[PDB]
């Protein structure tokens, strides 16, 4: 039986993650924002999700 | 003009060496700009899969809506 | 890349779409889009032990 | 008139701003299928000697040197 | 010029020595090659019976659809 | 940044699965939009047949003269 | 310098506005001379089977999988 | 792969079992094939006589020389 | 200071949310002002559609000669 | 005012500043990439001729006058 | 026209009359092209075994990634 | 009005004839130009490697940013 | 759209019916063009041989260097 | 407000209907303008060309150094 499913442990961390910053400096969630590079997350929260 | 040394020295290449590398072109103020900007940097930086975005440390009002982070 | 939710949201903050990371950087795991995954096509059959 | 200028100035910003189509995934494609073409046509000689039984040195190969290293 | 040796560094063909033998044409990525692609590989690998197909390890919206894996 | 799924809000894409629908790429306005342009749209429509159209919804004036339908 | 500036937009306008030609036809076309080169290649082998005798089971083949599906 | 079974399921093979029938290798496109002609088939018929002919179930314009009929 | 708030309580500026609404600069005198004219207010308003005019409230002798109502 | 009139004259001397990124370079590639394609048309008929042993004035040439002469 | 006499003074043609002597097509610049290129040459010569290969008088900066020699 | 000669006699066009030659665009004031810099000229040199340049022969106090050369 | 009948009033094309006589193809401008070339026509002509060349009838300023004949 | 239909009766446009014609921008003066002037004209029209130029009928002592015509 022909059945597509999805490969786990496949993953990759391809690097798309682009983070922003929001313009505000706070924890709002409306304002502008700046878009970072992935650089800025800690890889032990990266690993973890 | 060359990628490694340009003819300015206010203008700077960064050139990858690898696949893994971000390319960048910072250009620092000078000469004829502002005083209040003698010494800042505008940088546009590109991702190694193909993403080419705007950034500088200059205030966020004296940015322009495409180098607006 | 499709997806970057269903993630552990632990030390991200939630401010609507964004998770602060820090203090002034969020994220979307909306567009998030780190993440390559992978699917295959799966041929089965039911077995009786 | 200073309106008139400013405009001009946000213009170059909106017109500076374009998306950058991220060209890198065109060129690398077309530089893959210049390859396997060229590496296509070496499987006839290849498949020829085998036909033939005649050694990896005796099979003369008209490869000529390409610019991607093949 | 030989499928023993050929003349280019980036090209190596695996010629079968049997009948139970595959063969393999793979050449590697270099030079004028682009740097996100460069050191990357592809095969033409000819099973015993005679039949062809290609394989690549290059990324997945790289590779073309007569080489896809 | 796929067909199925884009990275940017404002743009979604109808991707024909069958050989009678059509093809349609719609940018919606905002962000650094002008106001009275905030909420207005665009399409590209490819007909099956093989025919690009461009097609929206401003104001007259503001159409250049490839969407003027 | 207001007046220059239109003369990019427009020319960007034009260029925007340049007729795309209805590819979908030579994609097509020849996608089906590739099936046709490997349909009528068979030829051969259906025709020594029939001659010689063999049935359908008996007629060896010597097929490639078609990413086409033809 | 043989006349009776082959390893493409949209490669068709009808051998005939008797001297008075016709022959027929159908092909049916599809995985890389175009959109519009997703469904089609391309099928070669020959004559108990021995003649060898084509037919095709795609549009005019895409139909070559070969099977323009 | 921003258009929001400004750093002179005499002056106010109706910035639109929408491209349903007009905007306006608005100002009014004071301190330095003479007494007759203490107390009144010039307007700079923008039509949705962009147009800039100017209006007063002094009287007709003390009106320029662009702010005619 | 006059510092508002010397606001936009000194912004027209800044644009009329721009730096030129040296178009030469980049057409004189494009311009030999069209020859490079010329050039290289002719050399199937060429090779033809040489291996059917044709001679220089028994080859027949398809060329067609290109405004760059190469 | 005939690779003995070409239609056009810019493109020559060397046809091999032996089988130990190489065979040349070189173009010359002009008319249409820029000044500053305006008489270079760029030719392919092919060795009498048949290896084609290009080569070119222009600057380093003009030469295209296939004739770098 | 072509390179070769000018509409008016204040404008002059140095057009290179070859590769190895310089092109210069001078213009000289007058007319409803200040008295004081009514013979002054104005003129754009291009180098023959392709890059543009300013020179004026007008007092230092008067020249533009661009062309303080 | 045929090369009898096409979609286009502004398209016009003359197919050769004879071995001996050319082919052509010719466009006149008009509706969103230019109005001093409003009702000029762009014309590409082929010899019987197979030698293609373009033909304008704009002014020659207007005229690029391809079909500068 | 179009070229056909201007907004107010002292301001009118000479829009060209051919490549013939020439494009004329006449303003007469009037309502706050001067007595002196309450009945002059000023007019910018533009040749087929493609040239500029200004024209006034007001006394040569109120002519600028802009239309010295």
């Amino acid at each position: 039986m022909n059945m597509y499913k999805w490969v786990p442990e496949s993953i990759r961390d391809s690097g798309e993650g682009q983070p922003s910053y929001s313009n505000n400096g706070d924890y709002a969630p409306s304002g502008p924002w700046v878009a970072a590079g992935i650089h800025t997350m800690p890889q032990s929260l990266r690993d973890s999700m | 003009s060359t990628a490694a040394v340009t003819g300015q020295t206010g203008l700077t290449i960064t050139y990858p060496a690898s696949a893994t590398e971000s390319a960048a072109i910072q250009g620092t103020f000078g000469n004829s700009a502002a005083i209040k900007i003698k010494n800042q940097t505008l940088t546009w930086t590109r991702t190694p899969e193909g993403a080419w975005s705007c950034a500088t440390t200059v205030e966020a009002k004296f940015k322009p809506a495409g180098c607006a982070s | 890349r499709i997806d970057s939710s269903l993630a552990s949201s632990a030390g991200f903050v939630v401010a609507g779409e964004r998770w602060y990371y820090t203090k002034r950087h969020f994220i979307i795991p909306r567009y998030f889009q780190n993440w390559r995954m992978r699917r295959r096509k799966y041929v089965t059959g039911w077995v009786m032990p | 008139t200073l309106i008139e200028l400013m405009i001009v100035v946000a213009i170059i910003g909106i017109l500076a701003a374009i998306a950058i189509p991220q060209y890198q995934n065109y060129i690398a494609k077309s530089q893959v299928s210049r390859v396997m073409s060229e590496t296509g046509s070496l499987k006839t000689v290849i498949e020829t000697c085998i036909l033939d039984g005649k050694t990896a040195a005796n099979c003369e190969l008209g490869w000529t040197n390409s610019n991607l290293l093949g």
